[PDB]
RNA sequence: AAUCAAAAUUUAUUAUUUAUAUUAAAUAUGUAUGUGUAGAUAAAAUA
């Protein structure tokens, strides 16, 4: 029987990486600002 | 007694019998031949063959 | 008898012979590979005074 | 030196001296036949003679419990001192270290 | 008194769990033998008979596992990064995983086994009464 | 189980040997009372540092 | 829960601060 | 040949005499300190042709008593030690009747 | 598969050497069982046997000739009668109380059986024991370590006190001269004592010859012995040493000087009983045991340490060592080797090598991993023909007959009794490879063969039973597809 | 026993994820048959042990063929389930080295170390001369000197 | 083809060596005097080594082959191993005379740390003008120690 | 025997050491008995070569010497694997 | 401390040339 | 680890290759002998 | 592979077992013990 | 006259490339000897 | 040949009592003559040695040899007693080189005994005529030695 | 051997040249040796004679080539793509 | 043990014969040996890490003393040492100049 | 393209740190989890 599912995200939360979660998602939110103003013009 | 042994030998998967050899992980990593590796090993030729090529 | 900069200006600028190795190697020196400095100094104490029967 | 030998307690060369001094005061044969030449108990060390001296200790607790201190500072070799290290190896001349004089 | 995860309860076994690393010498072994031999030399069997106890309990052969069934009932796989959570994840782990609960190890008196005796008097120490009759 | 409750006696650091229910939290429940109970600072010693405009 | 709400929102201001580019 | 090999220990290898002279800055020098050295060394050498008493000593490495010598090292004055030991006996069993424990150092063993 | 095992019976226990066997699903494929078939109410009569079964139990008057390089067995109550104070250095190390007690009986052994078969009435063939042990008072054996000699000393106690003779078993000398502490002699002046292995000695001597002992009449002996309240003077010699070792702390520690040199005293007198004394380890007899003489200023007496020219308190040193004749023990042991109106005694003794080794260099002994953690510390060479009044006799190792025997009573009573491989016979060898393998490692050492017999468990390179399971499986799916 | 020190316990899949190195070190598996073989008890789990690590250090160099897929998961969860039926055995030979060892230790007057229990002798953790001068878990001060857990006259 | 190999040419001439070692013909050559450690400590040890006779079982397996069946045993050497080719049977198949003080090599340890330090502290002690022959012997020597930065300098 | 003294005592009485040096007459379905083995240690000289991969180096020797002896002998001993040469450092 | 650190006696200090203590039995004062 | 340095003689370490040629022979022999079985 | 004709020629005189020297094919593998069965 | 090798002398420097990485370099140089044996001094 | 520890180990992270794992300054470690390097709790000149790697290997570099010596030392059975050249026996009337001088001298290779020089010893019983001529009352007993052509139970009668 | 007795010279005797080490055999070849955009004459070609630095100079020969290699590619792409 | 080291003239023997100690007298006088007298019998220790052949780091003779602080303060030590007169130092004290050319000529005569 | 001694650079004092080792009481109740810094590198499937 697997976990259920609010314990899964709290020690996904609890236990990963905070530097590398902080990177990838800044990256991300840049890239998606460079989409949208590429869109712009 | 290696005679008797040779009958009652475990050749499945049992009680105290464990492969342990990789055979589910990997599978059939011993290699076995049937012929015999010239010229270190030698078995006779058979019979019908001899008189095949004899007659 | 230089520092490890006027070491490496000398190095690229190409005044020196030297050998480049690989830096996680002992080299080339049998005793170096052997024992390591200890005992490239322990030789260098045989051939400077060791050998010789004093008089 | 490290061992300050100590005092020469009087009838301990042997077990006949201990025996004849201390334990069986009728003791008859005083000590061990010794013979007429020189016997060299440290050996191959040539030592001083008439001097009290103590040979090498054959257990391990009186080599352990004996007061020799050890190593702190920088040691120090009397012709290993001109060069540095064994980091700082100085040589004077780049001479082979198979070089044999003749 | 700084309290850690060390504690090592002496209540689930004669050995308490999470146990101390124990170390054996060739001393020990030479003692030992010397014991047997004043033990054997002595007529002494009761020391003998509960070492064949605690033998024929703590040493049957462990069941063959379900298919299904797994050693890691929790996934190992989320502590990636976090090694000392695995660490204390797997000290807490087998903290709770007493030798009382092992629950394959065929430890129990209503389980047989035809390998090991299990009356003292089928030892040979006793040999005269069962001889011929 | 053992472990997956907290006894009140034992301290929570270190995990009790019982495997009773009753009478003890979840550890969730201990957490809370864990942020709960931890709102105080400590004293701060006034004449262990002079002021700055003393110095 | 901290480390979620830290995860989630941490990024947008880290965005904010440093790595925002330019604008006309 | 013994005396010139044990007067120059380690200046003798391999059936050659050899002396290394370092002394002085100049070679000439160098072989002046090493001849004189040399004639000194032979010169001392020479001594065993004077007598026997100049002959130097073999080094011989000798045994200490071996376990047949050492057995008789228990029959040592034995009729003296039985005779002792009978007195020791009688002075011992009336010594048990004072105390539980008779020690060797009031029977034979004298401390003051 | 064909198991053959519900079917087996129990043959019947005639002694303890057949009460051994496990139960048969432990050794049913280590041990394979075979069947006859014999004429009885019918032709066929299916009977189960073993294919191996247990050496046999002999006295030693019934071993003979024929049983050279053979193995036997003893009782385990008679190896409780006959040796109460123990065996060798090594020999119990293949005796646990499952385990059969097995002995292999060798030429030497079979030379030192008739030597004490002739010694019982010596008066008679005093001629012929004077030509075999050309003159001396016995034999002392020697050769390599971990050869039979230990095992050869327990043999001829076996022997000897099977035969009813009075017999002194030292089954370690390293208990007296390597002791825990020694003490100095009460009644001997300049001699010394080990207390607690003559304790030991006068304890396990007197249970051991309680049968002749107690009609040993004390002759020189005094009847004015100390005696607390309600117990009896000696009359007889193991109720002289009852009166020794039998006694409370600290009383015991003079208690057993007082009994050795009285019990020596009383044994050089007797010329009509045969004696056979067996030291194990007659080599830590002839040189130093390993106690000093004390320093003289603990006996001098001392005021203070500050100003009495002494150095005990500041520094240590060693001072001359103890021979072995200072020792009231062996100094009558020396007294009847030495005086040659003793036609009596007959020392067949053993040396020991059970020193550490040293082989030009050396560190510190790592602590957990040290096979000689209990060796002499010694390092002395020996030889048995300069340094003992014994005939020597070389004692080598295994040839390929003694070897084959005792290997094959190691593997298969070790199997047999539920000890070995049993159900895991399968993973291990066979006996040839394991014989081959063995010589191999010991060099036929037998020491070295029940270390390699031990070893076994962790062999990593043998490939014949994989080999034989691929060839046996395929011959078996050939047969399925054969029968398709 | 000359380690009296205070201890750090291990889960005993860290032990036996060591392998050759220290849980099945051949010097080692060859010294705790020799005590199993004094007390005349049967070595099979030791041998069970054995048996398992030689097969297994056999072909522990060899890489795993990559998978392209199986519909259901029985080939998977086979190797799975000898794996977990692997670990149990040594689970037991871990927990049947120090049943025997502190029993034997209560034989032969041995002092274990710090907060180690032997059943007959010290149901709580012994310790002596630890560098905390209190008991570390019973919260007890320790006397001068050590408890004795055996009698005097060796 | 060569005959041997690097390593088996080096070990050959050591076996050449000691066939005509003869101690008081190592007058001033100096280490190279020093006659191949391996044969020459092994036969310093012949008080202990002690060369045995093939055991009972040994001399008994091969007269049942010889005379019982009829059948010699030849050694490995001589064993046809090739199926399909006959081989031309060399002659040092069984004329090696099994003896200690040869081979296998088998010393005490205090004679190889007494060799080793000797081997090296006579290092130079060598006469290099002897009256004798040639290339060894000579009334001067000149040696030119030539140094360059590269090896083909 | 190895540098002198016999194998039992260079790699203390350790069979899984030992086992190795006797594999390269096992393979070869060849007696250990009716050969004579010496084995010159050219690398770094330690106290103790206890330790397998030291066997390991043994191993080769043995096996490369027995090759050279009776060449046929490369038929198995190369199908073993005991002829092969492994680059591992530290 | 290293070799005779017992042979130390109460005659070797200088006890007039300080002050003591005497309930603590600590040196309390030192005279110039 | 990566054990690509290791040569593939090495990695499952194929031992026991004298058994080969005996178990040829024997089954050649138990060929002879079924033969003989079905013939009577 | 995919399918061929080699080896599918008849050999002349029938002699194709005495030639001890011939190609063996890729050294096939055998299981060491039989596992046991899925279902 | 014959040439007889000698063995050649290096040395080896360690220091910094930069903190950031160690570099290696030796110094070398290489020694043959000619061997002049006459039977007279000349 | 010897399996006994020689090197220190080497500087790392304060280890702990577990399996496989000693601390770094143990009394199990060189007999416990760590105690003299030791620090208890878990001045610059008493504490910089404790951790120079060159000073603790140059003390067990000491302990090592040692106990090298007292083992050397505990061999000896014998002692060197300075004899003159006319009393000596035959095998030592020869010209004896010095230590690592020349090459191991053989004994007698003429007389089959090819054995060291300086490994020989002499046996006292044998040489009382030598060392002592003063005494004239035989001070030690002759040897018996064997008689080895003697029927004896070695040799099946 | 020797030249006097030699006449058929045998060449690779199984001489191991793997138990004694030799491994640091590494080489540097410059960048682009069979590129077409590449010229084979040049003043690059005075880089094949160099040994002191020999490694560091290879590595930034083959930055620089594989840096304006990749801008020419860039431009060509931009300039067939603009028009 | 503790013992006194013991001489005997060759007038004392009944064969006379030349010893070792005044042999070593001799050699002192030959070779002007400094003989110490306070070194201790009991410490005879080898540079076992040197001196034995089955080490790694063998060289026959012992490169270092077994004794602890063996130092520049002990007077012994100052008298067997090197001094560093036409050391490697004597060539650093006249090549290593900032500028070579201050050391093949003076520069004005150059110029 | 128009200069000059930070730690070019050396030495010392109530005082500023981080480390160096010192360094202890306390069961009346309730209780106390980090990022990193390190050495050689020889286990592996909740996405
Ligand atoms: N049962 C039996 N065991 C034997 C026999 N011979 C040798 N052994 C075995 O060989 C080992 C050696 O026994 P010991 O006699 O003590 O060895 P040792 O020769 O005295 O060796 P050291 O004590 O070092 O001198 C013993 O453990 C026995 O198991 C024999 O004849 N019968
Ligand atoms: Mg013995």
């Amino acid at each position: 029987r697997e976990l259920p599912r609010d314990v899964k995200q709290e020690l996904q939360s609890f236990v990963a990486d905070a530097a590398t979660t902080l990177e990838s998602r800044v990256k991300y939110l840049k890239e998606l600002d460079t989409m949208n103003q590429r869109m712009k013009d | 007694e290696e005679r008797i042994r040779e009958l009652m030998m475990p050749l499945e998967v049992g009680e105290n019998s464990f492969a342990a050899n990789g055979q589910a992980t990997h599978g059939n990593l011993f290699y076995f031949r049937e012929y015999p590796m010239y010229p270190g090993e030698y078995v006779p030729a058979e019979h019908n063959t001899l008189s095949s090529l004899r007659d | 008898n230089v520092s490890y900069w006027t070491m490496n200006k000398m190095v690229r600028g190409g005044n020196l012979l030297v050998h480049r190795v690989h830096y996680t190697g002992w080299g080339t020196d049998s005793h170096l590979k052997k024992g390591g400095w200890e005992h490239r100094w322990n030789k260098v104490l045989q051939r400077n005074v060791l050998q010789y029967s004093r008089i | 030196r490290f061992p300050p030998t100590p005092s020469e307690t009087p009838a301990t060369q042997d077990w006949m001296a201990y025996t004849a001094k201390y334990l069986d005061k009728q003791f008859t044969i005083s000590a061990e036949p010794a013979p007429v030449y020189n016997v060299n108990k440290l050996w191959p060390m040539q030592q001083i003679p008439g001097k009290v001296d103590q040979t090498p200790f054959e257990e391990d607790q009186t080599w352990l419990l004996h007061s020799i201190p050890v190593q702190q500072l920088e040691m120090h070799h009397h012709e290993k001192d001109l060069q540095d290290l064994p980091f700082i190896n100085h040589e004077q001349f780049p001479r082979s270290l198979e070089w044999n004089a003749p | 008194s700084k309290p850690s995860d060390n504690v090592a309860w002496y209540d689930k076994g004669p050995v308490e769990w999470l146990p101390r690393p124990v170390r054996l010498t060739y001393d020990h072994l030479d003692q030992l033998q010397q014991w047997t031999m004043r033990a054997t030399l002595d007529g002494r069997t009761e020391e003998f008979n509960r070492i064949r106890d605690l033998h024929r309990e703590w040493s049957q052969h462990p069941l063959m596992p379900v298919l299904g069934d797994v050693e890691p009932k929790f996934p190992l796989n989320l502590f990636k990064q976090n090694h000392r959570a695995k660490k204390r994840f797997l000290v807490r782990w087998h903290k709770a995983n007493t030798p009382a609960n092992w629950l394959w190890m065929p430890r129990g008196p209503t389980v047989v086994t035809p390998l090991h005796r299990t009356n003292p008097t089928q030892y040979p120490e006793n040999w005269k009464q069962m001889v011929q009759r | 189980l053992e472990g997956a409750m907290h006894k009140p006696g034992e301290s929570g650091l270190q995990a009790g040997s019982s495997t009773t229910i009753a009478g003890k939290e979840t550890w969730s429940q201990f957490s809370t009372k864990m942020r709960y109970g931890r709102r105080r600072i400590r004293v701060i010693d006034v004449a262990a540092k002079m002021s700055y405009e003393y110095q | 829960l901290i480390r979620q709400c830290l995860r989630d929102i941490v990024p947008v201001i880290e965005y904010r601060n440093r790595e925002e580019p330019a604008r006309l | 040949e013994r005396r010139l090999r044990i007067l120059a220990q380690h200046r003798v290898g391999m059936g050659v005499l050899k002396l290394d002279a370092d002394k002085y800055e100049d070679q000439a020098d160098n072989v002046t300190f090493g001849t004189t050295k040399l004639s000194e060394l032979l010169a001392d050498a020479r001594k065993a042709q004077l007598g026997e008493e100049y002959w130097p000593s073999v080094e011989l490495k000798v045994r200490k008593p071996s376990g047949q010598s050492k057995a008789h090292y228990s029959l040592i004055d034995n009729e003296r030690i039985e005779k002792r030991s009978r007195e020791l006996y009688e002075k011992y069993r009336d010594a048990k009747k004072r105390s539980l424990f008779v020690t060797p150092m009031e029977t034979w063993l004298e401390v003051k | 598969k064909k198991s053959l095992a519900a079917m087996y019976m129990r043959p019947p226990v005639t002694c303890y050497t057949d009460a051994c066997e496990a139960p048969v699903a432990m050794w049913d494929g280590a041990i394979p069982l075979k069947e006859t078939r014999k004429l009885k109410n019918g032709v066929p009569v299916r009977t189960v046997s073993r294919t191996y079964s247990h050496p046999p139990q002999l006295t030693p008057t019934q071993l003979s000739f024929n049983d050279i390089n053979s193995m036997y067995c003893v009782g385990n109550d008679e190896l409780i009668q006959f040796f109460p104070e123990g065996l060798g250095g090594r020999v119990f190390q293949t005796m646990p109380p499952g385990h059969p007690r097995g002995f292999l009986y060798r030429k030497e052994t079979h030379l030192l059986n008739l030597f004490v078969d002739k010694v019982q009435h010596w008066h008679t063939k005093r001629s012929v024991l004077s030509s075999l042990t050309n003159g001396r008072t016995g034999f002392i054996v020697d050769g390599p370590t971990g050869c039979g000699k230990s095992a050869l000393m327990c043999q001829v106690v076996h022997f000897a006190r099977s035969r009813n003779i009075v017999t002194l078993y030292v089954p370690d000398a390293k208990v007296w001269t390597h002791g825990e502490w020694c003490w100095p002699s009460t009644i001997l002046p300049g001699f010394f004592d080990a207390p607690d292995a003559a304790r030991s000695f006068l304890k396990y001597f007197a249970v051991a010859n309680r049968a002749t002992l107690t009609s040993w009449k004390l002759r020189c002996t005094p009847k004015d012995l100390p005696t607390e309240q309600g117990e009896r003077q000696p009359q007889n010699l193991y109720e002289l040493c009852e009166w020794g070792h039998r006694a409370v702390a600290p009383a015991s520690i003079d208690r057993q000087s007082v009994c050795v040199k009285f019990l020596m005293d009383e044994l050089s007198e007797e010329k009509k009983l045969p004696v056979v004394i067996v030291v194990d380890g007659w080599n830590l007899f002839s040189h130093e045991t390993h106690f000093r003489y004390p320093h003289p200023d603990f006996l001098r007496g001392l005021a203070s340490f500050n100003e009495s020219s002494t150095d005990i308190d500041l520094y240590p040193q060693e001072l001359p060592r103890i021979p072995a004749s200072r020792l009231s023990f062996v100094r009558g042991l020396n007294k009847m080797i030495l005086s040659g109106d003793d036609p009596n005694k007959f020392f067949i003794t053993c040396t020991t090598r059970d020193f550490k080794p040293f082989d030009g260099i050396s560190g510190f002994p790592n602590v957990e991993t040290d096979r000689f953690a209990n060796s002499l510390d010694e390092y002395a060479p020996y030889d048995p023909e300069k340094d003992s009044h014994f005939h020597p006799i070389q004692i080598g190792n295994f040839d390929e007959y003694e070897y084959r025997s005792f290997l094959r009573f190691l593997i298969n009573s070790g199997e047999l009794a539920g000890l070995g491989w049993g159900p895991l016979w399968h993973a291990s060898s066979d006996f040839e490879r394991k014989l081959y393998k063995i010589g191999f490692l010991s060099g036929r050492n037998p020491q070295g063969v029940v270390d390699h017999y031990h070893q076994e468990l962790v062999w990593r390179y043998d490939y014949q039973r994989t080999r034989q399971k691929q060839y046996l499986l395929k011959r078996r799916m050939e047969g399925m597809s054969r029968g398709a | 026993n000359t380690f009296l020190t205070s201890s750090v316990a291990t889960p005993p899949i860290s032990v036996i994820r060591t392998g050759p190195k220290w849980w099945a070190h051949p010097e080692r598996m060859v010294r705790q048959k020799l005590m199993y073989f004094t007390l005349g008890v049967d070595q099979l789990p030791l041998r069970r042990t054995a048996v398992i690590q030689r097969d297994l250090q056999r072909f522990h160099m060899c890489k795993p063929p990559p998978r392209v897929g199986d519909s259901t998961g029985y080939k998977r969860s086979r190797a799975a389930q000898l794996n977990t039926w692997y670990r149990r055995i040594q689970y037991q030979e871990y927990h049947m080295q120090h049943l025997f060892t502190r029993h034997v230790w209560g034989l032969l007057r041995v002092y274990p170390g710090n907060t180690t229990k032997i059943q007959g002798k010290a149901d709580d953790g012994y310790v002596g001369y630890d560098s905390v001068p209190f008991h570390r878990y019973n919260r007890a001060p320790l006397p001068f000197p050590a408890r004795e857990l055996y009698e005097r006259r060796k | 083809f060569n005959e041997f190999d690097a390593k088996g040419r080096e070990y050959v001439q050591y076996m050449r060596e000691f066939a005509r070692f003869d101690p008081r013909k190592s007058r001033g050559n100096g280490q190279k005097g020093f006659p191949f450690r391996d044969a020459y400590l092994t036969k310093m040890n012949e008080a202990n080594q002690k060369t045995p006779p093939p055991t009972l079982e040994t001399i008994m397996d091969r007269a049942v082959r010889e005379h019982h069946q009829h059948a010699r045993i030849l050694s490995p050497l001589e064993v046809q191993r090739d199926v399909g080719r006959l081989e031309p049977i060399p002659s040092y198949a069984g004329k090696i005379n099994a003896d200690r003080s040869v081979f296998p090599f088998q010393w005490k340890t205090e004679d190889w740390y007494e060799y080793e330090v000797a081997k090296v502290r006579n290092r130079r002690f060598v006469f290099e003008n002897t009256e004798e022959d040639g290339i060894r012997g000579s009334e001067v020597t000149y040696k030119i120690v030539l140094e360059g930065f590269w090896d083909h300098h | 025997t190895v540098m002198g003294k016999p194998l039992s005592l260079v790699l203390d009485n350790k069979a899984w050491l030992m086992e190795m040096v006797l594999m390269p007459f096992d393979e070869a379905n060849l007696d250990y008995r009716d050969f004579d083995a010496h084995i010159v240690s050219e690398g770094h000289a330690m106290p103790s070569i206890a330790n397998e991969i030291a066997a390991f180096a043994l191993r080769m020797a043995v096996a490369n010497a027995l090759v050279k002896l009776i060449p046929l002998t490369r038929i198995p001993l190369k199908k073993s694997g005991l002829l092969s040469v492994d680059r591992r450092r530290e | 401390p290293e070799v005779a650190m017992h042979r130390n006696t109460v005659g070797l200090l200088p006890a007039h040339m300080w002050e003591t203590d005497k309930k603590t039995g600590k040196v309390k004062s030192v005279k110039d | 680890d990566k054990y690509r340095r290791v040569p593939m003689l090495l990695k499952p370490q194929q031992g026991g290759q004298q058994y080969f040629n005996h178990f040829l022979i024997r089954s050649t022999n138990d060929r002879l002998t079924q033969q003989d079985v079905d013939n009577a | 592979g995919q399918k061929s004709l080699m080896g599918a020629l008849p050999a002349p005189y029938g002699d194709a077992e005495f030639f001890r020297g011939r190609y063996r094919g890729p050294p096939v593998a055998r299981p060491v013990v039989s596992l046991p069965t899925l279902h | 006259p014959h040439v007889e090798k000698l063995e050649p002398w290096v040395r080896m420097a360690e220091f910094w490339t930069s903190e950031m990485s160690t570099a290696h370099y030796e110094f070398r140089k290489f020694f043959r000897v000619i061997i002049c044996k006459l039977p007279f001094q000349s | 040949v010897s399996t006994g520890e020689f090197d220190h180990p080497p500087f790392q992270f304060r280890q702990r009592h577990t399996f496989n794992t000693t601390p770094l300054h143990d009394a199990n470690r060189f007999g416990g003559r760590t105690a003299y390097l030791r620090e208890i709790g878990p001045k610059k000149q008493g504490r910089r040695f404790k951790k120079d790697p060159r000073t603790v290997q140059f003390n067990v570099d000491v302990w090592c040899a040692q106990q090298t010596l007292r083992k050397r030392w505990k061999q000896r059975d014998w002692e060197v007693i300075e004899i003159p050249f006319r009393l000596v026996p035959r095998e030592q009337q020869r010209v004896i080189p010095e230590l690592y001088t020349d090459i191991p001298q053989m004994t007698d290779p003429a007389r089959n005994d090819f054995s060291n020089i300086r490994n020989k010893v002499y046996d006292r019983e044998e040489l009382q005529g030598v060392l002592f001529p003063a005494a004239g009352a035989m001070l030690y007993p002759p040897l018996q030695r064997v008689d080895k052509q003697a029927m004896t139970l070695d040799k099946y009668l | 051997g020797d030249i006097y007795y030699d006449d058929t010279r045998g060449l690779h005797d199984r001489s191991p040249t793997w138990m004694n080490e030799v491994p640091e055999t590494r080489y540097d070849r410059l960048y682009g040796v069979n590129h077409p955009d590449i010229a084979k004459i040049g003043i690059r070609r005075h880089l094949n004679v160099e040994y002191v630095n020999r490694k560091e100079v290879v590595e930034r020969d083959a930055a620089l080539m594989k840096k304006t290699l990749s801008s020419g590619r860039r431009l060509r792409h931009r300039v067939e793509s603009s028009r | 043990g503790v013992h006194r080291v013991g001489y005997t003239h060759p007038s004392t023997l009944p064969v006379p014969c030349a010893q070792r100690w005044d042999l070593r007298l001799a050699r002192a006088r030959i070779f002007q040996e400094y003989i110490e007298e306070k070194a201790p019998g009991a410490w005879q220790l080898e540079d076992e890490r040197s001196m034995s052949p089955e080490f790694k780091t063998f060289t026959g003779y012992p490169m270092r003393d077994m004794r602890p602080g063996y130092g520049q303060n002990l007077p012994d030590y100052i008298m067997k040492k090197r001094l560093p007169n036409n050391t490697h130092y004597e060539l650093f004290a006249r090549r290593d100049i900032p500028n070579e050319d201050n050391a093949m000529y003076g520069k004005y005569l150059y110029d």
